[PDB]
């Protein structure tokens, strides 16, 4: 399962 | 044995022809399980492995929802990293995201991974402790400011720590007839002439699964490592895998050199020397 | 920027038999940037129905890809694996060695 996370930007 | 989950995600620009080209792949161990690609026609996370197919829609509905999200993430970063290296807005550039965890053959966490890539060098890495980063540049400086800041460690180490590790024990229950095997390999040795006074033995490994595995020679109990000749272990494309190894020996003393096997099948290593 | 090598790697899934169906393989690995063009040769010619892997990476960030055919070996025919790559300034040209 793939990380439910909102990544935030670099 | 030891196992791990890995999400592999690649984007691509291609500026004025649209937006990027985004493919993920995630892997137990170094077998596929799943795929996206933002130029396939599903636009839906899809299955790679039969083990995985068993998963109802609502599995595929939120891995579908988290990876086109994953991909929108790495459209913007393009656009950013462009700027923090005074780079042309028209050349084509690389984001690489790869991210998972491992258990022990204990079946306890044993490592979490959270690592970037620009261009195809190290940008920010997760270090092992989960709290701290690496940023390889001073752009990378600016990056690891801002995931401080946002407290992103945190978030990623409950997923690492947690819900990675959960679903890794339920995969590899659920394939465990291909994922928890092991195929030792089939070994073989090949001899052939290069001038009157040496020939090429070159020791194959084939059908071995997992792909970890150590091919080394010896003349007389002593390494050979310099004059070796070694192939990278490569896919048979049915599952397994296959390595070659090989050496430049005086005809005559083809018996002074052993060929040297190891791998998880074979309770214990493999010493072999040329047949005639 | 830095730019790597396709290394190449043309083999068969099962050890090779006259008469015999098998698969060709064409392993590249080790590439970057990704954008790669293989082609799988029997006596020069392209093979239309080929496919490939979906574009992974390894620990160093670059690029692998498995290209592969159903095939059956024979004395006469040559096989060879075509790559093109921006490291590449002519495209590299790899033969089967029809055993090893």
């Amino acid at each position: 399962k793939l990380n439910d996370l909102c990544f935030t930007n670099v | 044995g030891s196992h791990s989950m890995r999400y592999f995600f690649t984007s691509v620009s291609r500026p004025g022809r649209g937006e990027p080209r985004f493919i993920a792949v995630g892997y137990v161990d170094d077998t596929q399980f799943v795929r996206f690609d933002s130029d396939a026609a599903s636009q839906r996370m899809e299955p790679r492995a039969p083990w995985i197919e068993q998963e109802g829609p609502e599995y595929w509905d939120g891995e579908t929802r988290k990876v086109k999200a994953h991909s929108q993430t790495h459209r913007v970063d393009l656009g950013t990293l462009r700027g923090y290296y005074n780079q042309s807005e028209a050349g084509s550039h690389t984001v690489q995201r790869m991210y998972g965890c491992d258990v022990g053959s204990d079946w306890r966490f044993l490592r979490g991974y959270h690592q970037y890539a620009y261009d195809g060098k190290d940008y920010i890495a997760l270090k092992e402790d989960l709290r701290s980063w690496t940023a390889a540049d001073m752009a990378a400086q600016t990056t690891k400011h801002k995931w401080e800041a946002a407290h992103v460690a945190e978030q990623l180490r409950a997923y690492l720590e947690g819900t990675c590790v959960e679903w890794l024990r339920r995969y590899l229950e659920n394939g465990k007839e291909t994922l928890q095997r092991t195929d030792a390999p089939k070994t073989h040795m090949t001899h052939h002439a290069v001038s009157d006074h040496e020939a090429t033995l070159r020791c194959w490994a084939l059908s071995f699964y997992p792909a970890e595995i150590t091919l080394t020679w010896q003349r007389d109990g002593e390494d050979q490592t310099q004059d070796t000749e070694l192939v990278e272990t490569r896919p048979a494309g049915d599952g397994t895998f296959q390595k070659w190894a090989a050496v430049v020996v005086p005809s005559g003393q083809e018996q002074r050199y052993t060929c040297h096997v190891q791998h998880e099948g074979l309770p214990k290593p493999l010493t072999l020397r040329w047949e005639p | 920027m830095i730019q790597r090598t396709p290394k190449i790697q043309v083999y068969s899934r099962h050890p090779a038999e006259n008469g015999k169906s098998n698969f060709l393989n064409c392993y590249v690995s080790g590439f970057h940037p990704s954008d790669i063009e293989v082609d799988l040769l029997k006596n020069g010619e392209r093979i239309e129905k080929v496919e490939h892997s979906d574009l992974s990476f390894s620990k160093d960030w670059s690029f692998y890809l498995l290209y592969y055919t159903e095939f059956t070996p024979t004395e006469k025919d040559e096989y060879a694996c075509r790559v093109n790559h921006v490291t590449l300034s002519q495209p590299k040209i790899v033969k089967w060695d029809r055993d090893m």
